[PDB]
């Protein structure tokens, strides 16, 4: 069966301007496990991305977390950006800051 | 009481540079544990590195999984055919009340549940023809069976059992989370409320909005870990343009130890 990913874009901590932190695309809830996420300022895609374990819950769909170290500004925008075979194109979720 | 459960996947078809198979070890919300099939060892994660440990422990942990790997990846032979397949397996145990243990041994087909082991005959089974296909060909692997009993009915409690006696203070983590309350304008004559619960653990946490301290509501929400193990959290919740300042959002966690009232920016 598939199933198509949830995406979830937060910071670490509450964002202040010019306070280093953490950006964070939270994807769950998806199946097969083969997925692509990019995080993206401003539109360009992010090089220093780390991500965490494949791991799976307990309806065995997968999930994953991706996070870069970031300071947020007042008007730099960032999104996430996402590929799987269930989306017939990649999807992109942008930060809202207040979530 | 708190379980240590394997989560175990084997793909068919791996893309290049990622592993075949690969497990992460849980206790509780928390990841101790990573396995996978290309480093092939067993390693400890985040505070559990710096955890007082039997000599042998993580020997023994990437013995056990090397086995598991054997035998996910036996699994797809016995299938044969084209795939792709994903095998996943829930193998732990939690701690009954009366001081005894619990065992899990679960697995899934392609995302679907559909063998189980059952310690008291020490069998796999289930009803689809790729459960009976898998679970003869495991059973008919020597010693299979029996060091599957031996996992689950005396490697992992007694795993459990030490975590819980030299990483209790990792356990007992309790950090409060950070409260934010924000409103943004939505369509005409409407802004959505959003109450932000950040960096916390562990991850049950409540979210309630009120307005005008009468009960409004749970909203609708969303949560999720941080690279950290600890885990945020929000809900949010449509309200009338002009009407935001009304309503406040109420936060229970362990880390506080009262209901927290979070006011509006």
């Amino acid at each position: 069966i598939q199933r198509t990913p949830k995406i979830q874009v937060y910071s670490r901590h509450p964002a202040e301007n010019g306070k280093s932190n953490f950006l964070n695309c939270y994807v769950s809830g998806f199946h097969p496990s083969d997925i692509e996420v990019d995080l993206l300022k401003n539109g360009e895609r992010i090089e220093k991305v780390e991500h965490s374990d494949l791991s799976f819950s307990k309806d065995w769909s997968f999930y994953l977390l991706y996070y870069t170290e970031f300071t947020p500004t007042e008007k730099d925008e960032y999104a996430c950006r996402v590929n799987h075979v269930t989306l017939s194109q990649p999807k992109i979720v942008k930060w809202d800051r207040d979530m | 009481h708190l379980s240590l459960l394997y989560h175990l996947t084997a793909v068919s078809s791996p893309a290049p540079g990622t592993p075949a198979f690969w497990v992460s070890g849980w206790l509780g919300p928390q990841q101790y544990l990573s396995y996978n099939s290309l480093r092939g060892e067993a390693e400890p994660c985040g505070a559990w590195v710096w955890e007082n440990q039997v000599s042998w422990y993580w020997e023994k942990e990437t013995t056990d999984l090397r086995i598991k790997e054997k035998l996910f990846l036996e699994a797809f032979k016995a299938l044969g055919g084209k795939g792709p397949y994903t095998l996943q397996g829930l193998l732990g145990c939690e701690l009954g009340p009366d001081n005894t243990s619990v065992p899990t041994a679960k697995f899934a087909l392609n995302g679907e549940e559909f063998m189980n082991f059952d310690l008291k005959q020490g069998t796999w089974g289930g009803d689809w023809p790729e459960a009976l296909a898998i679970s003869q060909r495991w059973q008919q692997q020597d010693k299979a069976a029996n060091k599957e009993l031996t996992f689950l009915l005396f490697s992992c409690p007694h795993r459990l059992r030490e975590h819980l006696e030299r990483g209790r203070g990792n356990l007992e983590w309790k950090e409060p989370p950070s409260m934010r309350l924000k409103a943004r304008p939505s369509s005409p004559g409407f802004s959505v409320l959003t109450c932000s619960a950040f960096s916390f653990y562990p991850p049950e946490l409540q979210l309630r909005f009120l307005r005008n301290g009468l009960a409004a509501g749970t909203g609708q929400g969303d949560f999720g870990p941080n690279s950290d193990g600890s885990f945020h959290a929000s809900s949010s919740l449509t309200v009338k343009s002009g009407d935001e300042h009304h309503y406040c959002c109420i936060v229970q966690h362990a880390g506080l130890a009262q209901p927290l009232r979070v006011e509006l920016e």
